[PDB]
């Protein structure tokens, strides 16, 4: 998964 | 739009414009489940104390406005039955009883009507009315819906109200025939649904009595008598012909008074009446006749065999004759729709002889 | 939100 | 009553030099015939007529006293409908952990619903079985020792009208029938007060709860007189065993017979002249 | 399914060929009827459910 | 402590209750119980739950 | 009459598959006319192949219209859903109606089966009744969906091959005619054979056993064998548990596990599959991943 | 009074929260029926000293004072309705403090500007000195929104306050005091905010909390856009650089989102200076995130940048940066670089793609990737408006027939839709050598969409290629799979003849499809019966009379006649459209 999304 | 019972305890007006709505929301019935049901919220002392509610300015007004509005659905019976609960009406009727200024604790049958105010007076007869209708309701059989998973609270508020109803139906019963007694006295549109009232207690009654019986067949036959002369004009009264009518074919049954063709002159209830009296050859015709046109019901036919051959174990050779004519009229029955042929037909069927083919 | 299976 | 050449011929999915459809099978798949038996119920009456015929001569003691003139039937023989009646449990259930003769409560029936489906089913299955059971009314008591058949097609009957949606109760033809039959042979089995006999007559009229509180009233009143082989009465004059009614205590339906006439009053719009059969026992 | 409903607040004893053993190394061998009790007996075992030493006790 | 299940595995415990379940299921569940008690049981971390059938060995 | 009720249903149908939710008289004349169409229908609601069956939905819409997309337009391909399509989805509402009206709409072109999840206090404690108050305000709606699922049926039969239910096999029961016998107008209880259909799962391991979900049993191989041989049936397929691939063969291919619900509480990342049952009963999965947004 | 007040009192203390909300929406009714002075006498400090447990409740009297406001009487009297509005927003949920501020915002609306002044400023300064950090964001909000009607000595005095509450130590007030502030400068002056507000921006800039830095670049991009350029290049400028190259990539990330604010606000004169380098570092950055927000934003940036310089920075800067994303194995930047560069394809035109973007477009299509397969194959459709039919064919053909035929239906739809392009410009002969196969797998494929599209895809190409080719090449394969068992491509068939009916005149209709699709009126299925029927529907005004009257009509009134309700209603409703009675 790569989205953090912070 | 949702207007409720605070807007109504704080002005009366609005729920005039309520009731002069075409669509009221909500219905007239639920607002008075709304006022008794706040009415009969108990009374939390600062102990954590359970007491009655006191009757405060706000619960008669309450009261006042649940009267009010039953006055304005003009006191129907069969709508406060089918739409509201017995406690509720219990309570409801206590209230319109003290609003009529009967004394509490005087028995009803002490109190002479005619004395009585006129508005009393019906007050006092539909208090009666209600209880004895209640009566009969609790004598229904009420099938009970689905239950599902337990649901503790909502089945004790079920358990403490069913209770509460099982307290008010054992008192109505107890004051049952005082009631009777009242009504008897207002008899002498609404005395139409007095005595069919009294008729239907009678016949609920009269279920051991066939006194009662007839007194239920006195009481049907004036209630029709009193159909008659209301005609269509009845604004109030509201009685099924169809029932009534079953009533007095039931009655008539019980109690003859000749004239049969004015009577009845059916096929079963000759059937009925030759059992009662002992004309086994008129059975016997009447079996043939039947055999013929198809109108007795098999079931109907089969049972009285059985009755009869009961009869025979309990003695009578005569009626062990009779016993084979009419097996032998149900048998030819049974063959001309096309079913089976009975064990007993064929038990009797062993030793035949000239007369019997 | 903890749990996708309701264990319940 | 009850390749590979035509696949290679059309095969390959129309694409040829890819893969076929579907992924597979589940198993033979489209069970072929789905067949009807329907020959006839004509004569088939006059089958089951003399195969009952030769049942009544077989049970008939000879006996060659002639009672009456010449109306008196001969009176079957109870061992021989007593043995007629076990080998028919045996041939239906071979299960008899309820053929304690009390019987048990219908909370027991719901523990043990499954043997009166099964029972329930083989009755549907083989309508023969109610006429055997009709010559087990005939026999005194064989309804005793049949007793397990009819609490298995009660509970079946008792499950089937709970789950009945159905405002009439003629929309499930084959049930009303049985449950009219069954009635009247427990009333013909002389276990029931005749007004519970007249219970299979207003059967046809009345809504499915009201059939169903009344055949559990019907459970209640034989739970109280569980039928034994005791109390049937034997008599010098005929051979008929006799159970005296009114000398068990109990007597008539009492609270059931109560709540009868509380369903027939409430449902006095089509049931006056039945009400005018029941007036008071 | 038992027709009598249970109103016994302990665990009988069972009769077994394990009960001698079972108390000769100091055990209660217990024989279960409906799932209540049964329970029941599960809660006893987890009450038992402990560590010391199982002597001889002798006058 | 060292807690053992000597479970048997005879043709016994394919009889059925009135549940509708065999006798090894509801032996089954019951140590299932069991262990969900001992882990109610702080105690679980020092506990050791070893299982022994009526088989042959070395199984 | 029929046709210009007929009509605005088409209308209804269009404005659902428009993503807009109807009217509170609409849902109640909706509710009471698959009551009247609901009633009817057996606890073994007889489904003729071919078909095209599915899985848990869990009022996610937008995959249940990409589900409609792979599978085809309800009045063209006949449909079966197996329950578990009210709970924790967005669009939940619109998704249950539009269930509904594709029923009474083609009251045999399709036919839906009860989950656990479609009961009054699964309901409550899930959010359904959370979101119909936000929605419509009132719980009249709420009340409305839950009296249709105390009348939705219980288990489909495909050609006496194919056993369809939600959770499984149970102790209690043994044959299709106590699935008849039994009576399903009452919200599920926390222990019985109603219970324990829409509460079973699968496992590898033989017997019985206590499911860790608290309500029902869990039934093995040799279980699922012999209720198979005890009633003729060939396979049993079953939609309860949450897959990545989006089925899975159990008991040497005799319970299928069926999950057509992808990407589960929109954090699982799961594929979702659906199978087809073409008429010579020749069996297809079709695959998918959710619709972009 | 009393009495309403006690049913009230017995209403609000129950088990449930329905009656309670019932009491909110009846307390306006309540009330209006009371009157004015008798609800401001007792009912609004009832309601201020009662202390509510139920959030919901509470935001609904929140919003129920809000409207509540006109019956206590408008700005007379907004006075006296405010300390139940500040007592409730001393409280502990967010929810219903937000529901509160924005009561308090409908209140400084209405409200007359000297009692405003006179009654709300002490109250607003009485929640910025409560101890509480949510009553601190309440008077921030209130800060922002009670600036206009004080006089410039009240202006003063909340400007300096609200300095002081963005100097306080806890971060969360300082997140609302940045996002006040970015509000609060548009009603701000020029030289109010260069004095003032952008010393304490470089403080918050300054600060260590990535949050606050977040919405402090959030007031800077408004501020940005507030002031003209002159000033901001000369205070914000290193400001925003400094925040650009922050270690938190939490901030690089916002910032090359809102970069295009940021740059429409400063000019492209700016970006032609240092914009663009900054560009290419948070685009170069190691991080995932930074990456796909600036490979989303280069299109927009592009063509929010000048004509003047525009395909020079492209060609010297930007396009090896955007190949070297592309060699980065990422796979969400990998799709949203594939999604962005043929969006700004057009911008390049038709040489500059030809020369440089077209073997990049063909390696992300020749990428193992079903995002990026996704993306660049749903929006090829800009790089088909601006670069030649030919010459995209051309470069294309090579992997077309990989991608007709491979995992995505989706791929698989965008294919179908674009082909029929290709067709007429490869012309008969190519598409007749190799495509027909395709186009029927396509027919018989897997997927409902992939049917229907395939089937508006054989109406282009018939269109296209003329009646009597379809019926030579097209025509005797939809007859030819008219007939094997599976019922799905016998619904293919039948949406291809409601087609090829229309498209195709009415003599092959009648002469080739007719006598087909009523000898498959005929099957067992009621599915295939009933869409026959709708098939019928949808053909029957192609025909003549003499036809319909003839053979329509027998099978009609037979699917009328027919068991089936589905088939015969349709049957009765196609009848009736027809009108053959
Ligand atoms: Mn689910
Ligand atoms: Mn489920």
């Amino acid at each position: 998964y790569l989205k953090q999304v912070p | 739009p949702q207007t409720c019972w605070f807007e109504f305890l704080l002005e009366e007006s609005l729920l005039e414009k309520h009731l002069r709505k075409p669509c009221p929301d909500p219905a007239p019935v639920q607002l008075i489940v709304q006022f008794l049901e706040q009415a009969s919220k108990p009374s939390v002392n600062e102990q954590n104390q359970v007491q009655p509610p006191p009757d405060n300015k706000r619960n008669r007004i309450l009261k006042l406005l649940a009267l009010k509005v039953a006055a304005h659905l003009k006191w129907d019976l069969d709508i406060l039955e089918k739409s509201l609960s017995v406690p509720v009406l219990n309570m409801l009727l206590n209230e319109l009883l003290c609003i009529s200024k009967v004394p509490p604790g005087t028995k009803h049958v002490d109190m002479d009507l005619a004395t009585l105010p006129p508005t009393t007076a019906m007050a006092v007869l539909l208090y009666n009315r209600w209880a004895i209708r209640t009566i009969v309701q609790s004598s229904f059989p009420v099938k009970q819906a689905k239950p599902g998973p337990p649901q503790l609270s909502v089945m004790n508020q079920m358990q403490q109200e069913k209770e509460l109803t099982e307290n008010i139906l054992k008192v109505l019963k107890e004051q049952a025939a005082d009631s009777i007694l009242v009504l008897e006295a207002a008899l002498k549109e609404m005395q139409c649904q007095v005595c069919y009232d009294l008729g239907a207690a009678y016949f609920q009654q009269g279920s051991t009595n066939s006194a009662v019986y007839e007194n239920a067949r006195e009481k049907f036959f004036r209630t029709k008598e009193l159909i008659a002369e209301i005609g269509s004009l009845s604004l109030h009264c509201t009685i099924d012909e169809k029932r009534l009518a079953g009533y007095c074919q039931a009655c008539d049954v019980l109690v003859p008074s000749s004239d049969s063709t004015s009577q009845q002159l059916t096929p079963y209830s000759q059937v009925h009446i030759c059992l009662r009296s002992g004309n086994y050859q008129e059975v016997i015709q009447i079996f043939i006749e039947d055999n013929l046109t198809l109108s007795l019901p098999v079931q109907f036919r089969q049972s009285v065999l059985r009755e009869l051959f009961k009869k025979a174990q309990q003695g009578n050779e005569a009626l062990d004759e009779i016993c084979f004519k009419v097996c032998a009229c149900n048998t030819v029955r049974d063959i001309l729709e096309g079913r089976t042929i009975s064990v007993q037909f064929n038990q009797l069927f062993l030793r035949p002889n000239k007369e019997k083919i | 939100s903890p749990k996708y299976s309701p264990t319940s | 009553g009850q390749t590979n050449r035509r696949h290679t011929a059309a095969v390959p999915g129309p694409g040829g030099i890819w893969s076929v459809f579907h992924a597979g099978v589940i198993g033979r798949g489209l069970k072929p015939p789905k067949f009807v038996q329907s020959r006839n119920q004509q004569e088939v009456i006059y089958n089951t007529q003399s195969l009952l015929s030769l049942l009544v001569h077989c049970c008939s003691a000879p006996g060659g006293t002639e009672c009456g003139e010449c109306w008196g039937a001969p009176i079957l023989s109870p061992e021989a409908a007593k043995a007629v009646a076990v080998t028919l449990v045996e041939s239906v259930c071979p299960d008899a952990a309820g053929a304690e003769l009390a019987w048990p409560p219908e909370e027991h029936a719901r523990a043990t619903v499954e043997r009166d489906l099964r029972i329930g089913r083989r009755f549907r299955e083989q309508p023969l079985l109610f006429e055997l059971l009709k010559l087990v009314a005939a026999a005194p008591p064989a309804l005793c020792y049949c007793s397990v058949l009819l609490r298995g097609l009660l509970a079946a009957l008792l499950g089937h009208w709970e789950a009945s949606r159905h405002p009439d109760t003629t929309h499930s033809p084959w049930h009303l029938e049985a449950s009219c039959t069954l009635v009247a042979v427990m009333a013909e089995g002389s276990l029931l007060p005749p007004a519970l006999g007249n219970m299979h007559e207003v059967f046809s009229q009345l809504a499915p709860f009201e059939v169903r509180l009344l055949l559990l009233s019907v459970w209640g009143f034989l739970r109280e007189h569980g039928p034994l082989p005791q109390k049937f009465i034997f008599q010098s004059e005929r051979g008929r065993f006799i159970r005296d009614f009114s000398r068990e205590g109990g007597g008539e339906g009492g609270p059931h017979l109560a709540v009868l006439h509380s369903v027939l009053h409430r449902n006095i719009d089509r049931l006056g002249l039945f009400s005018g059969r029941f007036q008071a026992p | 399914m038992s027709v009598e409903s249970e109103q016994l607040t302990g665990v009988p004893l069972d009769d077994s060929a394990i009960t001698p053993m079972c108390e000769v190394t100091g055990g209660r061998s217990y024989s279960v009827c409906s799932p209540r009790m049964l329970n029941q007996c599960l809660e006893s075992l987890v009450q038992k459910v402990q560590s010391g030493v199982v002597i001889n006790f002798e006058k | 402590p060292i807690l053992l299940f000597l479970i048997d595995t005879s043709a016994s415990m394919n009889q059925r209750s009135h549940l509708g379940t065999t006798y090894l299921d509801t032996a089954k569940g019951a140590v299932e119980t069991f262990m969900k008690l001992r882990a109610r049981d702080p105690a679980s971390r020092g506990d050791r739950y070893m299982l022994v059938t009526f088989e042959e060995p070395p199984y | 009459d029929e046709k210009v009720f007929t009509k605005e249903l088409d209308q209804w149908i269009e404005q659902l598959n428009e993503c807009k939710q109807l009217s509170e008289s609409q849902v109640k004349s909706l509710c009471e006319k698959a009551k009247e169409i609901l009633t009817k229908e057996s606890n073994v609601q007889e489904v003729r192949c071919p078909v095209t069956v599915c899985g848990d939905v869990h009022g996610q819409f937008h995959d249940l219209m990409e589900l409609f997309r792979i599978g085809g337009k309800s009045p063209d391909t006949n449909y079966l859903f197996m329950g578990d399509y009210v709970d924790r989805g967005y669009y939940s509402v619109e998704t249950v109606t539009l269930l509904v009206a594709l029923k009474v709409r083609y009251r045999e072109r399709i036919t839906i089966l009860r989950g656990n999840h479609e009961s009054r206090q699964i309901t409550q404690v899930y959010g359904f009744y959370d979101e119909c108050l936000r929605k419509y305000g009132n719980a009249n709606v709420w009340k409305y969906f839950t009296d249709l699922f105390d009348y939705l049926p219980l288990t489909a039969l495909v050609d006496g091959q194919i056993f369809c239910l939600h959770g499984g096999l149970s102790p209690s029961i043994d044959t299709l005619d106590h699935i008849r016998a039994l009576d399903r107008l009452q919200e599920v209880p926390h222990e019985g054979p109603m219970c324990d259909l829409l509460w079973s799962d699968p496992d590898d391991r033989g017997g019985w056993g206590i499911s860790p979900r608290g309500a029902g049993y869990t039934f093995g191989q040799d279980i699922s064998e012999t209720f198979n041989h005890a009633n003729g049936l060939t396979l049993v397929s079953r939609a309860h548990q949450l897959v990545m691939e989006g089925y899975n063969w159990c008991h040497d291919r005799n319970v299928v596990t069926i999950f057509s619900a992808p990407n589960y509480c929109y954090r699982c990342g799961n594929q979702a599959a659906i199978m087809e049952l073409d008429d010579t009963l020749k069996y297809s999965f079709l695959q998918f991943d959710p619709a972009p947004r | 009074s009393l009495y309403p007040i006690a049913v009230l009192i017995d209403e609000l203390r129950n088990e449930d929260v329905q009656l309670r909300l019932n009491s909110i929406k009846k307390l306006s009714t309540i009330a209006l029926a009371l009157g004015v002075e008798r609800t401001r006498s007792e009912l609004l400090p009832f309601l201020t000293d009662t202390i509510y447990d139920e959030d919901e409740v509470l935001l609904a009297l929140a919003e129920q004072l809000g409207t509540f406001t006109t019956l206590v009487g408008g700005p007379e009297y907004v006075h006296c309705l405010l300390p139940p509005l500040e007592s409730l927003a001393t409280v502990e949920e967010t929810v219903v403090r937000d529901k509160a501020v924005e009561s308090l915002r409908a209140i400084s609306h209405e409200h007359s500007p000297s009692d405003l002044e006179a009654h709300f400023v002490p109250l607003v300064k009485r929640l910025a000195g409560g101890d509480w950090f949510t009553s601190r964001t309440s008077a921030c909000g209130l800060f922002s929104v009670c600036y206009p009607r004080v006089s410039s000595a009240v202006k003063a005095e909340l400007r300096q306050y609200f300095r002081n509450l963005c100097s306080d130590d806890t971060p969360m007030v300082r997140r609302a005091a940045a996002s006040k502030l970015g509000e609060f400068a548009k009603v701000l002056e020029l030289d109010n905010v260069k004095s003032e507000i952008i010393p304490m921006f470089s403080n918050l800039a300054s600060d260590e909390q990535d949050s606050v830095r977040l919405l402090a670049v959030e007031a800077c991009v408004n501020i940005a856009q507030l002031l003209p350029q002159e000033d901001l290049e000369a205070l914000v400028m290193p400001t925003l650089r400094q925040a650009a190259e922050d270690k938190s990539w939490r901030v690089r990330y916002m910032v090359a989102d809102k970069f295009t604010e940021l740059q429409k606000a400063v000019g492209p004169e700016i970006t032609k200076t240092d914009l663009v380098p900054a560009f290419q570092n948070l685009m170069k950055d190691c991080e995932a995130e930074v990456r796909a927000a600036a490979s989303h934003k280069v299109k927009e940036f592009c063509e929010n940048l000048s004509a003047d310089c525009r395909e020079n920075v492209i060609m010297s800067q930007i396009l090896p940066c955007i190949k070297e994303l592309v060699s980065d194995a990422n796979q969400h930047v990998k799709s949203a670089l594939a999604s962005v560069i043929m969006g700004l394809s057009p911008i390049l035109g038709k040489d500059n793609t030809i020369e440089h973007l077209l073997p990049l477009f063909l390696a992300q299509l020749k990428d193992e990737c079903p995002e990026v397969r996704l993306n660049i194959i749903s929006n090829l459709d800009c790089v088909n408006e601006v670069i030649g039919i030919r010459q995209l064919s051309q470069s294309l053909l090579p992997a077309i027939v990989e991608l007709a035929e491979d995992a995505k239906w989706r791929v698989r739809l965008a294919i179908i839709e674009y082909m029929p392009l290709l067709a007429g410009q490869l012309g008969v002969e190519f598409f007749d050598e190799k495509l027909n196969s395709l186009c029927m797998a396509w027919l018989v494929d897997h997927v409902y969409a992939i049917r229907e599209a395939a089937t508006s895809n054989l109406k282009k190409l018939v269109e296209k290629f003329g009646k009597e080719w379809a019926h030579a090449t097209i025509i005797p394969k939809v007859l030819a799979m008219s007939g094997d068992p599976n019922y799905l491509h016998r619904m293919t068939t039948l949406f291809c003849i409601n087609v090829l009916s229309e498209v195709c005149g009415q003599d092959i209709t009648t002469k080739h499809m007719l006598p087909t699709v009523l000898r498959m009126a005929g099957d067992p299925v009621a599915n295939v019966r009933f869409n026959v029927a709708k098939s019928l529907q949808k053909i029957g005004p192609i025909l003549d009379n003499s036809t319909l009257q003839s053979e329509v009509k027998p099978i009609l009134e037979k699917l009328t006649q027919d068991q089936d309700v589905d088939v015969k209603y349709f049957a009765q409703e196609a009848l009736t459209v027809l009108s053959l009675a």
